[PDB]
Order: structure tokens, then C-alpha cells, then sequence
RNA sequence: GCGAUGAUCACCCCUUCUUUUUUGAAGGGGUGGGUACAAAUGGCAGUCUGACAAGU
């Protein structure tokens, strides 16, 4: 009913720093992320490939331009 | 020391393996994000904080962005670190078993009876 | 036969 | 009719269900009291079968496949009518052969016990503690809880005695052991 | 010849050369004995 | 033998002795310095 | 829900059921009556019928249409929201195999199911014929080296119970001349005990089983024979019924084994074989489980691998 | 990667009915609707809860697009929980499963595919989900289904289509609710690979307006796919 | 109102006040393991080669 008091809107904004500080261990570090993100960019880009599909619209851009 | 289908077949078996350790592995996302707003009023005021209805730790895990009214290990995150090398050690594999398999296909071809003038144009009958 | 083959590709 | 396995979980009641209700489409008046017949209207399958019938999404299967999901259904019906009347026959054997050790445990339990021994003449030559651990892989005969298997296991060690060194055992000696 | 072998494949292979060389050791040391008597 | 403890190999069983590996570990060292 | 399906088939199309055209000529009392109809296709059908009906139908319309279906559980009394839901779901599935074009006797899990099935049949009435053979065997120990089928074991017990019925019964039936003095001789000479007739009615009993499981495990295999020959009857007429099944099983389904080269298919049966073989450089298979098939089997020597 | 044998902690996402099964790696994760089995080969995270044992599948991105929108953090997602949804472009069960399982025994799933052999693989997999209604039919003619389909909450589209919005409006317009949802996946290069994709992506958004329906976010699918991005927005018929 | 026809014998969930004062008051569950059966489109696990062959 929004009839929060002030004393109540400090415990709610405890439980939010709780609940946000608990979920940082799941999080993981950061210095983690700096070389997890590099593996997963280098096991994306050969999966994915997609190097032939950035060529191809190029290729399809540069035919369809009248050349002079 | 070792034959084109032995080759082959390793390489088989990384290329099934990558695909079930790449699929269990979790990727984040990197698209682009944007937002229609009815007018410009709108615009100026907008923060990413009242939209998610989210707190600024929140908003950058673009993944579980939870809201606040919801919200009211080294070793773990190290067998990560090995786990996501563990994917890309496979992946290093099955490129090298694909040279070596490449070359014996191509001593191959060269053994098979043609013209071989580079192959000359010729029908085989 | 284990002396006769050695090991490659190793993780 | 993938509705109706759920409805009569006991797999003999759904094998006899099955018989009478060949094809989901056919649905009378007086099919529903055969089949209220079937079992008691108490669980309110009989009502059901009648409205799920109706309204599913099995798939019709062909006369051919009808005709072996009964046949089949039959041949489980047999055996087990087959096989309440061999109970029936070792509940009579071991009461003529031993009946000290059926009195003392029972029937099942003690024609077990015989046949992890091997034979009745094995099992009586066995000691007490050998017979103990004899049926303690299926807990035939299951620390004051130890101590009655131990002091269960004594008597029916006596018991397999009687039984197996007397031409003709009673059970006189059963009942008071 | 060179081979590809898995964790599982690696641990036997191991574990077989440690018994060969213990067991080399050890016949060697029994002979050295009797041959010393 | 429980179950667990069962394998197809008469060497995958050894592998499992907890004894037999610390043994053969202290062992395999000794010979190893000595040569 | 054969109705349903042939009234839901007409709306699709665009055709006004015999229903349809009953439940309209009930209203035809009331002259110069509009209609409001939710598609085009309907409307002009009910047109062409000559009802005294002007027939609406267009865009304003879909606005009524969307509140009725809306609200349509609370304007049909009697019905709740669920049945209707059960309902739609029971329909659909019958709609959906309609326009698939599934057929029951067109359907391959019968045939994956029928193999595994015959094979657990196999299993199952070997067990039981070894049992009849231990549990008689205790009466009459020498049958079973004389008569080595199960059935035929089983049927000699039917015919005779006892060793003293050999001397009169006849096994002419069951067995050649020559195998049926032989059990004649051995039933006075054998070695066995006598058994009573309670214990002569429970293996009767477990003997009445055997024939009757053998009898039903040629009515399957006539039946997957019927199968194989309506859900893939080039296959059949190539390698055979039996082979052919197997095939269809160990991929797991017709598609699965279409998408497959005819080098996997020549060595489907034989994974063990083959890659033991490619992982230690040495020869392959060439038969894996086409092997049983007739033509190979008319082949001799190294034509069988051709 | 988590290995069958791996543990892993179950907490909620944020969108009711999407779980995160955190570990080595979180994943994006929904409860089973059909325990025991999986449609596509996803592995199975199970549980024990207090005891009956809860299975859970795995949701994996680059396979379903509406799982890589919510990697990519999309603030509203329509389906949830007790809601009817209507799947356009089902092509199997390998997304409309995990939809199923996400508005779960209360909601239902109105799955619509055109193509035969696709269809089939659907309806076999819609015999193990209750809530699943198939719907073996052109997308382009909704009046042809439109008795097996009441008024639904929100409207999921994969159409692979270059004309996939006029397909949207004219099943939004029968069977949408008002202040419904619509969730669109949008390939660039069916509809003008000549162009970037971000002029198609603009285009796209345009013809929605057009049809009252109003945009609320847009975001692209990448690293899971490439020249893909779903728009999510609200059906506003006044 | 006993007994040789048999007794006995894995893990976790001093401080405050006070006193005629050396006196009074207060602060069953979950893990783990063993046996038997059933299911998994769960793992090992990867589906051989590719233009010649045969006759005068």
C-alpha cells in the first residue's frame, strides 16, 4: 500500500544489499572474466565461423553498385 | 605411423565431443540493446535503473538483470578456467588432426592413376 | 605392445 | 487411448479394461455399466473412460494391431491366473514337506530358505549362525531387533531338522517352537 | 607408433610400466644375491 | 565383492586397492633416485 | 470426434455441412434475416444455398467475433473452459493426422516395437521350456536329450503325463517313428521318481504355457511380416522381412535409416567389429547384419563381400 | 562441459518459470513438463524435493532463438506461467517444449507449422505435453484454425518469411488479446539481404506500427546468431 | 518364577544487579553405504574406401 515508514525502508534496503552481496559469489571475480572471455571469444569465432557470411555481403553489396 | 582411418576416426570423435562440452558451456550474450521511448521527455529522463527496474550492479549482468523488489571459491571458479580451456584443447585437436588428415588425402590423390601432367583434362573411362 | 606405440597429441 | 493407462493404474484391472474396451470410439449406455461392472464405480473410472474416450488424442491403430494388443493382453491374464494357482501349490507342498519350518515363518518365506540352501537336507546340516546369514540378503527373517533374528534364526535351524530326518513331519513341534 | 589414448587408457599404460620396473628391480636384486652365495 | 568394487579387468581392480597404489607410489620413487 | 473431424474439414474448405445446413434451416422462419459469417469462403457458400439470408461478412465484423471467443466458456453454459480446451487438443490431433495424411497401417514404431517384442518372447519361452525340463526332468531325466525342440518337450508332457502312459499313448504326431520308440524305451528304463497329481497339474499347467507362447510368436512374426510389407515393401522384397526390420530397429526409425549412406547400411550391425578394427590398423567388416539376407547367403567365398 | 555427474545449485530467473542452475557454469534452465525424457537431446538437471524427484532440461541459446533473447537481457517476456501463447513457426518441438514448460499445466501452447515433415516430429512430441495444441497449418490463412484457437495473451512468431509481418497482424488481429504480447524474431537476410541489417531491423519496426502494434525493445542475437534480433511489443488496439 | 533345545558381545544437524551481608535474583531430520528389479534419444561412442573391373 506504500505506506512505507522510514525505519522500513532501511530494512528492505538491507535485505536488497544482503541478497546482492550473496549473489557476487556466484558472480566470480573479475580478473576470471578477463581470460574466460577471451577463451570464449576464440571457441565462438571458429564455431561460429560467419567470416565467409561478413565476405559475402560485401560481395553482394559491391555487385549490385554501377561501376564507372 | 598411422593410416587415414585411424586418423579419421579421432578426429571423428573430438568433432562429437567438441559439440556435447560446447553446447554444456555458457556464452555471454553481446547483442546490442535499444529501447522505443514515446517521446524525446521520455528519453531525457530514461536511466537504465528505472526501466529494469533494477539496481546498477543488476543492469550490467544483462544474463539475470533481477528486480530490486525481487532481490527484497578459487578453486571453484579455477575448474571454470580449466573447463573452458578443456573445450578449446579440443578444439586445437581437431584442426591439428585435420592437417594430418589432409596430407595423407592429398599423398593419396597423388598415388591414384591419372594423368598428372596438376591433372591433365582427361575423361576417365 | 604398450613399448611398441608412444603417446601424442597429449592432454 | 494413452488417457486410459493413467486411469487404471493396477496393470491386471487395465489388461481385462482393455479386452472389453477394444476401440475408444465405441461408447454406450450399456458398455458403461459393463465396464462399471469392471472394478466399482467407487475410483469413478467408469465415468471417465467414458468422457476421456470421447475426447483424446490417440492415434487409431489398425485391426491388425488390435488384434495383438488382446491376444497379448490374454496371455498376461493367464499367467497370472497361472500363477495364483502355483502360490497355491507351494503354500500345499511345504505344509506336506515342511511343515515345522512353513508354521514357524511361513509358507514363501521358508521355501526360500530352502532354496538359498540348496536343499532341505543342506539347510538342516547347516549351524545356527550359517543359517543366519543364509537369508540375510533378502532379510528373510528380519539391536533388540538383531537379537530376534538371531534367536528367529536358532529355531528355524530346529525346525529344518524335524522337517528334513522325519519320514512324515508334523507340525506339532512348529507350533510350540 | 603414435597413438592417441584417454585418461582412462593413460592410467593403465602407467600403471603397468611402475609394476614392470618394480618387478625388474626386485628379480635383479634376487639374482645379484644367490649369484653373491 | 560389492558390486562397485567388481571390474571387468583384474588391473582396474589393483588400481582401486587404496594400499597397493601407496605401495607401488613409495616404490616406483625409490627405484627412480637409485637408477 | 469422427463427426468433429468431418465438420472442422468442411470449414477449413469452406463447404456448409449437412449440420450446418440443418442448424441454418431452422432459423429460415425468420424472413430477411442478416448473417454475419467470419469468413469470406462461408459466407458465399451459405449464399448459393438460396436461404432468405443476407450474408455479411466484413472487417467490422472480426471486432464481434474476437468478444465472443473471448467470453465464449461463460456464453455456452454447461460447459467449462477446460473441456473446451480437451476438447480443441482432441480435435487438433485428429485435424493434424488428417492433413499429415497418417494412415494406421503406415506407422514404423509398431515395427520397432515388434522386433523387440520378439526377441523378449525368445528369451522369455527359453526360460520357462528350461524349467519344464529341470522340474519334468525330475520324473523322467532322458527326454530331453531324445527331444531337443521345447515345444515338442512340452507337447510329449500334454499327451503323456506319466512314464507309465508311454507304453499306450502315441507321439506319432509330435515325433518321427524313430524318436518316438526311443522315449518309449527310455520312459521303463529311466531313472526318475514317480510325481503326484498335484504336482502333475502345475507342470501340465506350465507346459499349456509353452505351446501357448510358441504358438503366439508365429502369429507376431506373421504379423510384423504383414507389417514390413505395408510400411517398407521395396525393402522387403530385397532383403527380406526379417533383416529388413532389424535394419529399421537399429537406426530407430525409416527416416533415420534413409539419411544413411549405403556404406553404413552394408555394416550396420557390426559397430564393435568396425571400430576395433579402424582403431588398431587392421581390416574391417563387410557383412555386419546384412549377412543374413538370402542373396548373400547364395554367394560363396569372397563374392559375398561383393 | 557440466558433466552428467557435475552438482549444480537451482535458482530463480528473473522472468517467472526460466530457472538459472548455477556451478562451473550457470544455465539457462526450465522445469520438465514430461519428466524422464528429453525432445532434442538436451541434457537434464534433476532434483530432489521433499521425496519426489523434480527434473529440469536444459534451455540451450544457440539452438532456440527466444533463449538467446533472454541472454541478451530482454526487459519483458510475455510468456509466463498460466498464459496462452500462440507459436508461429514451430518447427519442432526444440523451443516450443521449453515454452511449454515456462506457462506450464495452467497455460496452454498453440504451436503452428506448415510444412509436413517438420509437423509430424511436432505432434509427437504434443502427445507427451498436454498443453501443447498443434496446429498443422499455413500461418498466411489464419481463418483456416481459427476454431482451435481462442483469445491468447501473447503472440510468438519464428516465421523464416520475408512477409512475416503482414502474417503477424492478421493473427494478432484475431486471437491477440488487447495490451497483448508480441515477440518477433526477425531474419535479416530472408527479407533484403542486399541491405545492412539494421535498415531491415528499422523496416521491420515501421510495419508493426502500421499494424498497432507498439514496440517497447529490440535486441540482437548475438554471439548465438548472426544478422538476428527479436522485437518485443505490445498489441494496442485503441 | 532364565540359559549349550545357546547367555553375552557409518557421518552430521563466567557477565549484570543486589546486601546488616561471606547475601539473593537474572542472563526427529539430512548425508553416506549394501542388496534386487525397472527406465534413460545418459557416457564409453567415432558409423569402412571411392573408378575402375572383365574379355578378344
Amino acid at each position: 500500500e506504500g505506506t512505507l515508514t522510514d525505519h522500513e525502508r532501511k530494512y528492505l534496503n538491507k535485505l536488497i544489499k544482503r541478497n546482492s552481496q550473496n549473489l557476487r559469489s556466484w558472480d566470480l571475480e573479475e580478473e576470471v572474466r578477463d581470460e574466460l572471455e577471451d577463451i570464449q571469444q576464440s571457441i565462438l569465432k571458429d564455431t561460429v565461423s560467419t567470416a565467409n557470411t561478413d565476405r559475402s555481403k560485401r560481395r553482394r553489396f559491391k555487385r549490385k553498385q554501377f561501376k564507372e | 605411423t598411422q593410416d587415414s582411418n585411424y586418423v579419421r576416426t579421432l578426429r571423428q570423435i573430438e568433432l562429437k565431443k567438441l559439440e556435447k562440452g560446447a553446447k554444456q558451456l555458457m556464452f555471454k550474450s553481446s547483442g546490442n540493446h535499444t529501447i522505443f521511448v514515446d517521446s524525446r521527455e521520455k528519453m531525457n529522463e530514461f536511466t537504465p535503473e528505472k526501466f529494469f527496474n533494477t539496481t546498477s550492479e543488476m543492469v550490467n549482468r544483462s544474463e539475470n538483470r533481477l528486480t530490486k523488489d525481487q532481490l527484497a571459491k578459487e578453486s571453484l571458479d579455477k575448474k571454470k578456467l580449466k573447463k573452458f580451456k578443456q573445450v578449446k584443447q579440443h578444439l586445437q585437436r581437431e584442426t591439428q588432426l585435420k592437417q594430418v588428415q589432409q596430407r595423407m588425402d592429398a599423398q593419396r590423390e597423388l598415388l591414384k592413376k591419372g594423368s598428372k601432367k596438376k591433372w591433365k583434362k582427361q575423361r576417365k573411362r | 605392445e604398450d613399448e611398441d606405440e608412444e603417446e601424442v597429441l597429449a592432454m | 487411448f494413452p488417457e486410459l493407462a493413467k486411469l487404471v493404474p493396477d496393470n491386471y484391472t487395465f489388461a481385462k479394461l482393455v479386452l472389453f474396451i477394444k476401440d475408444k470410439a465405441s461408447l454406450n449406455d450399456d458398455s458403461l455399466h459393463d465396464l462399471a461392472a469392471l472394478l466399482n464405480e467407487d475410483s469413478g473410472i467408469a465415468q471417465r473412460v467414458i468422457d476421456n474416450a470421447r475426447i483424446s488424442m490417440g492415434q487409431d491403430i489398425s485391426e491388425t494391431d488390435m488384434e495383438n494388443v488382446c491376444v497379448f493382453a490374454q496371455r498376461v491374464a493367464s499367467l497370472a491366473d497361472y500363477r495364483r494357482q502355483l502360490y497355491d501349490y507351494l503354500c500345499e507342498k511345504m505344509h506336506t514337506v515342511a511343515p515345522n519350518l512353513s508354521e514357524l515363518i511361513g509358507e514363501v518365506i521358508g521355501a526360500r530358505l530352502i532354496s538359498h540352501a540348496g536343499s532341505l537336507t543342506n539347510l538342516s546340516k547347516q549351524a545356527a549362525s550359517t543359517v543366519q546369514i543364509l537369508g540375510a540378503e533378502k532379510a528373510l527373517f528380519r539391536k533388540n531387533k538383531g537379537r530376534i533374528s538371531r534367536y528367529l534364526a536358532n529355531k528355524c535351524s530346529m525346525a529344518s531338522r524335524i522337517d528334513n530326518y522325519s519320514e512324515e513331519p508334523s507340525n506339532v513341534f512348529g507350533s510350540v517352537l | 607408433r603414435a597413438v592417441v589414448l584417454g585418461g582412462d587408457e593413460k592410467k593403465a599404460r602407467s600403471f603397468i610400466q611402475k609394476v614392470l620396473t618394480i618387478s625388474k628391480a626386485k628379480d635383479s636384486k634376487r639374482k645379484e644375491q644367490k649369484a653373491s652365495q | 565383492m560389492n558390486r562397485k568394487e567388481r571390474k571387468s579387468t583384474i588391473l582396474e581392480t589393483l588400481m582401486g586397492d587404496e594400499a597397493s597404489n601407496k605401495y607401488f607410489k613409495r616404490k616406483y620413487n625409490e627405484i627412480q633416485e637409485k637408477s | 470426434a469422427a463427426n468433429a473431424l468431418e465438420e472442422a474439414n468442411s470449414i477449413i474448405e469452406g463447404k456448409v455441412s449437412s449440420q450446418l445446413e440443418k442448424l441454418l434451416e431452422e432459423i429460415k422462419k425468420d424472413k430477411k434475416s442478416t448473417l454475419i459469417v467470419s469468413e469470406t469462403k462461408l459466407a458465399n457458400a451459405i449464399n448459393k444455398l438460396g436461404l432468405n439470408f443476407n450474408v455479411v461478412s466484413d472487417a467490422v465484423t472480426l471486432d464481434i467475433y474476437r468478444a465472443i471467443k473471448e467470453y465464449l466458456p461463460e456464453l455456452l453454459p454447461g460447459m467449462s473452459d477446460n473441456d473446451l480446451s480437451k476438447m480443441s487438443l482432441g480435435l487438433a490431433h485428429s485435424i493434424g493426422r488428417h492433413k499429415l495424411k497418417f494412415s494406421a497401417d503406415k506407422v514404423d514404431v509398431m515395427i520397432i516395437q515388434a522386433i523387440a517384442l520378439l526377441d523378449d518372447l525368445d528369451k522369455e519361452l527359453n526360460t520357462y521350456a528350461m524349467r519344464c525340463k529341470e522340474w519334468y526332468g525330475w520324473h523322467f531325466p532322458e527326454l530331453a536329450k531324445i527331444v531337443t525342440d521345447s515345444v515338442a518337450y512340452a507337447r510329449i508332457i500334454l499327451t503323456m503325463g506319466i512314464r507309465s502312459k508311454a507304453s499306450e499313448t502315441d507321439l506319432s504326431e509330435i515325433l518321427p517313428e524313430e524318436i518316438e520308440e526311443r522315449v518309449k524305451t527310455a520312459a521303463e528304463v529311466s531313472m526318475g521318481t514317480e510325481i503326484t497329481q498335484t504336482d502333475l497339474d502345475n507342470i501340465n499347467a506350465l507346459a499349456e504355457q509353452i505351446v501357448e507362447f510358441a504358438a503366439y510368436r508365429e502369429q507376431l512374426s506373421n504379423y510384423l511380416s504383414a507389417r514390413m510389407k505395408a510400411i517398407a515393401p521395396n525393402l522387403t522384397q530385397l532383403v527380406g522381412e526379417l533383416v529388413g526390420a532389424r535394419l529399421i530397429a537399429h537406426s530407430g526409425s525409416l527416416i533415420s535409416l534413409a539419411k544413411s549412406p549405403a556404406s553404413t547400411i552394408q555394416i550396420l550391425g557390426a559397430e564393435k567389429a568396425l571400430f576395433r578394427a579402424l582403431k588398431t590398423k587392421h581390416d574391417t567388416p563387410k557383412y555386419g547384419l546384412l549377412y543374413h539376407a538370402s542373396l548373400v547367403g547364395q554367394a560363396t567365398g569372397k563374392n559375398k563381400g561383393k | 562441459g557440466a558433466r552428467g555427474g557435475a552438482k549444480v545449485v537451482i535458482e530463480p530467473h528473473r522472468h517467472a518459470g526460466v530457472y538459472i542452475a548455477r556451478g562451473k557454469e550457470d544455465l539457462l534452465v526450465t522445469k520438465n513438463m514430461a519428466p524422464g525424457e528429453s525432445v532434442y537431446g538436451e541434457k537434464r538437471i534433476s532434483v530432489e524435493e521433499p521425496p519426489t524427484k523434480v527434473e529440469y532440461r536444459v534451455w540451450n541459446p544457440f539452438r532456440s532463438k527466444l533463449a538467446a533473447g533472454i541472454m541478451g537481457g530482454l526487459d519483458e517476456l510475455f510468456i509466463a506461467p498460466g498464459k496462452k501463447v500462440l507459436y508461429l513457426g514451430a518447427a519442432s518441438g526444440t523451443s516450443v517444449s521449453h515454452v511449454s514448460d515456462v506457462v506450464g499445466p495452467e497455460g496452454v501452447v498453440y504451436a503452428v507449422e506448415f510444412s509436413h515433415r517438420p509437423g509430424r516430429e511436432l505432434i509427437s512430441m504434443a502427445k507427451k505435453r498436454p498443453n501443447i495444441i498443434p496446429i498443422i497449418e499455413d500461418a498466411r490463412h489464419p481463418q483456416k484454425y481459427r476454431m482451435l484457437i481462442g483469445m491468447v495473451d501473447c503472440v510468438f512468431a519464428d516465421v523464416a518469411q520475408p512477409d512475416q509481418a503482414r502474417i503477424i497482424a492478421l493473427n494478432s488481429h484475431m486471437f491477440l488479446k488487447d495490451q497483448g504480447g508480441v515477440v518477433i524474431s526477425i531474419k535479416a537476410n530472408c527479407i533484403d539481404s542486399t541491405v545492412d541489417a539494421e535498415t531491415v531491423f528499422a523496416r521491420e519496426v515501421q510495419k508493426l506500427r502500421e499494424e498497432r502494434i507498439k514496440p517497447l525493445e529490440q535486441l540482437t542475437l548475438e554471439p548465438y546468431e548472426r544478422d538476428h534480433c527479436i522485437v518485443v511489443g505490445r498489441y494496442m488496439r485503441s
